[PDB]
């Protein structure tokens, strides 16, 4: 099991100036860049082909060409038929048995779905959406190739990136910790900072002995740009109080050997 | 809708004062995505900044990290300053190590 995310994001400034630029993501790593600038998709990973043979890929790849070219045409022309700027989003993909998906956002809000063998508009999406894709639902060519795409490539092409990629998706790389601390009168606050660890499931908790202290306030995971991960967790302390306090750290690169730190 | 970025600042490894690190600014929750991110050394725009691609989550909102090479010290300052159609400032996050 893991989700796939084809991420696409399009600005619109007015009729003589747009860009669309796309990301790929299998789990949290980064498998394809299609930059505005770029004729072709960019694979950020040896294995991002897949197991797809050249020519399926190139078939696959000038399908995104014509479709690249196509969108932002039509946009243009729905925008002349009826306010810039305009941003468009759209997350499509497939989880897993897998199930797919693909969501389209309207400055920044959520307002079409491809459902089955249509598009729909979501309730609550603006009553000027109903024509275009009363008109978009009446193109039977491209509701035939995103059928094509959303039930048969997507977990198709994903199969392949597991097996291909196999050694990155299941690396194991080990946190480094390390504490700190600031003011927060009397009162401190400690920082146990947790780097560089990959996959992202973490335990990381202050302690007093083999008591858990549930002051342990943890931050979001923070992304390190060499694919690992960053994580810290706070707790307030009273004054003095600091003392035989630790953090400890269990992660699956390990091996069961936890990292503590000692106040 | 417009959204104010979120900036959080951090290094890849512990700070050691005369030890090359790398300094991480990564910018979250905002909308449009068109943003412009500044890294600054006591003050002064650093040169060598890479950015990863920007990217969006869940929610719909945008975010990138922007990463430098840089050697902390006892004195010198570092900070990450956004500019972004969401506020009339730029916002600065300095980095503060203790934290
Ligand atoms: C990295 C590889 C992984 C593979 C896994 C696949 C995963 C996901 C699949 C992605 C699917 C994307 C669709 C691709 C379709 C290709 C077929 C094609 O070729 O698509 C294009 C273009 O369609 C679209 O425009 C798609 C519209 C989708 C967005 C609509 C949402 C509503 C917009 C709301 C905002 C409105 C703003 C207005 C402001 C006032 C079809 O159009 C062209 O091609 C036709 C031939 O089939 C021609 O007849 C037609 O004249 C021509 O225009
Ligand atoms: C792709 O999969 C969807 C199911 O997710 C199929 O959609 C169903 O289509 C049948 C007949 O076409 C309808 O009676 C169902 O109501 C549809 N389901 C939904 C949820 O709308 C679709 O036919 C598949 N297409 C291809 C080409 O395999
Ligand atoms: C269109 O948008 C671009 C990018 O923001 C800008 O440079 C240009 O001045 C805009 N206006 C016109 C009339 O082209
Ligand atoms: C994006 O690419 C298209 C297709 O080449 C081009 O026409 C357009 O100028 C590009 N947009 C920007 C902002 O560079």
């Amino acid at each position: 099991n893991y989700t796939f995310r084809c991420l696409q994001m399009s600005s619109f400034a007015n009729r003589s100036w747009s860009r669309t630029d796309s990301v790929v993501w299998l789990g949290d790593l980064q498998t394809h860049r299609w930059s505005n600038d770029s004729a072709t998709i960019s694979f950020t990973k040896p294995w991002s082909q897949g197991k797809l043979s050249n020519q399926q890929w190139e078939k696959l790849q000038h399908m995104f060409q014509v479709y690249r070219v196509s969108f932002t045409r039509d946009i243009q022309e729905l925008v002349k038929m009826m306010d810039y700027p305009i941003e468009i989003q759209l997350s499509a993909g497939c989880e897993m048995a897998s199930e797919s998906f693909l969501h389209v956002a309207f400055q920044g809000k959520y307002v079409v779905r491809f459902w089955g063998t249509s598009w729909q508009t979501v309730p609550g999406a603006p009553s000027w959406l109903d024509l275009p894709i009363k008109v978009l639902n009446a193109d039977q060519g491209t509701s035939a190739t995103v059928q094509m795409l959303l039930n048969d490539t997507c977990p198709l092409f994903v199969r392949g990136l597991l097996e291909a990629g196999k050694s990155d998706l299941e690396k194991q790389e080990k946190p480094v910790a390390w504490l700190s601390s600031v003011p927060s009168h009397g009162h401190r606050q400690l920082v146990c900072h947790v780097s560089g660890f990959y996959p992202k499931p973490v335990w990381v908790m202050w302690m007093r002995g083999d008591q858990e202290q549930q002051g342990t306030h943890r931050g979001d995971f923070l992304p390190n740009a060499d694919e690992t991960w960053y994580l810290q967790a706070t707790l307030d302390v009273e004054a003095g109080e600091e003392a035989g306090l630790a953090c400890r750290v269990k992660h699956s690169s390990l091996g069961g050997q936890d990292i503590i730190l000692y106040w | 809708i417009q959204k104010t970025p979120q900036i959080q600042v951090y290094s890849r490894h512990p700070p050691e004062n005369g030890k090359p690190n790398i300094l991480n600014c990564y910018v979250t929750q905002f909308h449009p995505p068109h943003i412009e991110i500044q890294m600054l050394k006591n003050g002064k725009k650093i040169p060598k900044v890479e950015m990863s691609d920007m990217s969006f989550s869940k929610d719909w909102s945008f975010y990138i990290l922007a990463h430098t090479e840089f050697t902390p010290t006892e004195t010198d300052t570092y900070a990450c300053r956004v500019k972004h159609a969401s506020m009339a400032e730029p916002k600065t996050v300095y980095w503060d190590r203790d934290m």
